[PDB]
């Protein structure tokens, strides 16, 4: 069957940067089209019939090639063009896509903002306590938190989630998310989210004292 | 304007089949040049072309699946039917149906995807606690507020705020599978601390595999 590899797997660029993503197939196709994917949504057609701009999309957008190998280019990088950029086949049976490329955005660095929770009364009634510390806005990706509870440090009982990059302002965000039983969580008092982070020259700490106001 | 959208169970078990239905509008299936396809996409791998049906009923499959596929059409009822037979972990994906003509041989109109689960275990509605602003959740002159969405099964869930009125500063994570084998996520909403008056709170939570639909107010706490 007609199938198709595509480089590079991930790419980070700044905003205005042009930006290059191939796509080459097994045998020779008439015609490659592209796909653009964001976060929690269907595909979108941006180029089809190898050079044509789908409806809507804005001419900073062009695809180009022949024969195995294609390209689609972004010639001014924009904050909205965070997505999973796929070619397709269509040419023969059996259809194809490529694998995809993850494009990102670079930005400059920002720090977060870091909040924390207790657990509700509610929960607590239930049975469970969660402690959630968010870090929100910052730039990049990688960071680290760390959970202390009474001055010890935890392993195991500690979550994290981040949201896909922002497609306006380029930041991610994060949650970490402490879970312990009810009888665990009342035995005692310091809860502390510890962040490290390369907008942060030193780690900043965000704790509560269990059962205040 | 061309509309398709994809209904089907979101848990099936392993070894069953799965039947998911893609009802169209603004085209037909009867219109000569006219097809409907199914593609698949497993949680953050590639998407996978499975199957189209034609308006003269021509029928292709891709190859490794072909044994276990079968499309339909009913005109009819702008429908279109895939069966699946024998689930296995490897079919958990999210399933879409879209739009292809003999002038294109590509998707230009696709359905918002259905996300499908193969599991052993059981449908779980989720518990919805406020994750409540205080001093603690503030960072210069932001405040923080959310609702944590505990213990749930399969995905997906959504979750809106004041009925997708408010949509700035909300930050909705994607949700972990737990070591309990159960989903939990929050979602938060920032707004600068001088400005949390103007409005209330509410966090909508929807699980519609369990059919559940929470609504919970979200107040700073007193002493």
């Amino acid at each position: 069957d007609i199938q198709m590899t595509q480089s590079p797997s991930t790419l980070s660029a700044s905003v205005g940067d042009r930006v290059t993503i191939t796509c080459s197939a097994s045998s020779r196709v008439g015609y490659m089209h592209w796909y653009q994917q964001k976060p929690g949504k269907a595909p979108k057609l941006l180029i089809y019939d190898t050079s044509k701009l789908a409806s809507g999309v804005p001419s900073r957008f062009s695809g180009s090639g022949s024969g195995t190998e294609f390209t689609l280019t972004i010639s001014s990088l924009q904050p909205d063009d965070f997505a999973t950029y796929y070619c397709f086949q269509g040419s023969g049976y059996p259809f194809t896509f490529g694998g995809g490329t993850k494009v990102e955005i670079k930005r400059t660095v920002a720090a977060p903002s870091v909040f924390i929770f207790p657990p509700s009364d509610e929960q607590l009634k239930s049975g469970t306590a969660s402690v959630v510390c968010l870090l929100n806005n910052f730039y990049p990706r990688e960071a680290k938190v760390q959970w202390k509870v009474d001055n010890a440090l935890q392993s195991g009982n500690s979550q994290e989630s981040v949201t896909e990059q922002d497609s306006k302002d380029s930041t991610y965000s994060l949650s970490s998310t402490l879970t312990l039983s009810k009888a665990d969580y009342e035995k005692h008092k310091v809860y502390a989210c510890e962040v490290t982070h390369q907008g942060l020259s030193s780690p900043v700490t965000k704790s509560f004292n269990r059962g205040e106001c | 304007q061309v509309t398709l959208r994809e209904s089907g169970p979101a848990l099936v078990k392993p070894t069953q089949t799965l039947t998911l239905t893609c009802t169209f509008s603004g085209f037909s299936l009867s219109t000569a040049g006219m097809s409907v396809g199914w593609i698949r996409q497993p949680p953050g791998k590639a998407l996978e072309w499975l199957a189209d049906i034609w308006w003269d009923d021509k029928k292709h499959y891709n190859p490794s699946l072909k044994d276990r596929l079968t499309i339909s059409k009913d005109t009819s009822k702008n429908q279109v039917v895939l069966k699946v037979t024998n689930m296995d972990p490897a079919d958990t994906a999210t399933y879409y149906c879209a739009r292809d003509m003999i002038f294109n041989f590509y998707f230009d109109v696709w359905g918002q995807g259905t996300t499908v689960t193969v599991s052993s275990a059981s449908t779980k509605g989720p518990s919805v606690f406020p994750l409540a602003p205080s001093s603690k959740s503030t960072s210069g002159g932001t405040a923080a507020l959310g609702c944590l969405v505990k213990d749930y099964f399969p995905e997906p869930v959504t979750v809106s705020w004041n009925s997708g009125a408010l949509t700035s500063g909300v930050h909705t994570f994607p949700a972990v599978l737990q070591s309990s084998g159960l989903y939990s996520l929050s979602s938060v909403v920032t707004v600068p601390s001088s400005s949390l008056g103007t409005q209330t709170y509410i966090c909508n939570v929807n699980h519609k595999p369990s059919n559940t639909k929470v609504d919970k107010r979200v107040e700073p706490k007193s002493c």
